[PDB]
């Protein structure tokens, strides 16, 4: 087995021995909360009046009404956008060399302000960063402050080509997945080092099977406010079996975590200077 | 291309 001890710590030393080159992280809603933008797990949907709660993020309902799905992203519109101290922690994986991809089930673009590039993304379910007009003949694209702009005068967003709706980028449930997503999948996980999960439940598919795709001698490091991933012992991670052999399960706050692992690695000071010096500077802009 | 369920 390749962790000399199923620990943050064995984890640490393994990311600084020659086998750990390729790193791929797997994040969702928990690495952003503390920016500001809630998750859909821990313990505000009502104004919208839908057929059944979950039919604001489904693409059958928005077709028929978005209306709600903007009213709800005008209610959740960050005041400023600062990733969070997770955030940069892959913006260090990215700087020393060691970030093959970052899969992301956000679309709060973060990753991007962090200074991840287009191509250490793969934006599992899209992102608000662009918008297209839906109409297939048009497929006009518009940025993000024609599109706030419009959530935000409460006014639906409409193409100015051929007024059809204009959508965000994202992947609603029940919208296929972009290409990138299975394109990417299909190579990153032949030679990937180490998982770092962080900040998601692990239900929402197909990403959630992108653990299940790295060698079986991959460490797996999970990230996380609750145990997840692990089989349902109705319906994997296997932290604390007699198998157990090379998954860690950190429980508690996404920065947190990668604030102790840093320090392990010797990144804690650069990991503070660079957060403060990135929130300094979108504060002055 | 498989959907986005969960
Ligand atoms: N910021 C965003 O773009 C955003 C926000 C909400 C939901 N979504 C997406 O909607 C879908 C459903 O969302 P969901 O929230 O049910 O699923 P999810 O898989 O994103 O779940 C979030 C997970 O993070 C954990 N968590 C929350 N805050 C944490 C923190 N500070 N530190 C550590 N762990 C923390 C939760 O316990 C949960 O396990 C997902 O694809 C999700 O990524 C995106
Ligand atoms: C799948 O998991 C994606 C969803 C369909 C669930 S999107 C979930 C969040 C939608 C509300 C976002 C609130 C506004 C965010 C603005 C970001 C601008 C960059
Ligand atoms: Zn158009």
């Amino acid at each position: 087995r390749l962790l000399d001890e199923l620990t943050l710590e064995g984890v640490a030393r393994y990311m600084q021995s020659e086998r750990c080159r390729r790193v791929i992280c797997l994040v969702g809603a928990g690495i952003s909360t503390s920016a500001g933008i809630p998750d859909f797990r821990s313990p505000n949907l009502e104004k919208y009046h839908l057929p059944y709660p979950e039919a604001i993020f489904e693409i059958s309902y928005f077709k028929k009404h978005p209306e709600p799905f903007f009213a709800l992203a005008k209610e959740l519109y960050p005041g400023q956008f600062k990733p969070t101290i997770c955030h940069y922690f892959m913006r260090l994986l990215k700087d020393k060399g060691l970030l093959l991809r970052c899969y992301t089930q956000n679309i709060d673009t973060l990753e991007r302000i962090a200074g991840l590039e287009q191509e250490d993304l793969v934006e599992a379910h899209g992102t608000f960063y662009t918008s297209h007009c839906v109409s297939a003949s048009c497929r006009h694209e518009y940025p993000l402050s024609w599109m706030k702009e419009k959530i935000f005068s409460e006014v639906t967003p409409k193409c100015e080509d051929c007024q059809s709706l204009v959508k965000p980028d994202i992947v609603f449930f029940g919208e296929s997945l972009p290409a990138r997503f299975f394109s990417c999948m299909q190579s990153d996980f032949l030679k990937v080092d180490l998982l770092l999960v962080m900040g998601t439940s692990l239900q929402v598919q197909p990403f959630a099977s992108l653990i299940s795709k790295a060698p079986l001698s991959t460490p797996r490091l999970l990230i996380n406010k609750e145990k997840a991933g692990q089989s349902d012992p109705f319906l994997g991670m296997d932290f604390d079996s007699k198998k157990a052999y090379r998954d860690v399960a950190w429980l508690g706050e996404c920065d947190q975590g990668c604030l102790a692992l840093a320090e392990l690695l010797g990144w804690k000071k650069e990991l503070e200077d660079l957060v403060r010096r990135e929130h300094a500077s979108i504060d002055a802009q | 291309l498989p959907k986005k369920y969960g």
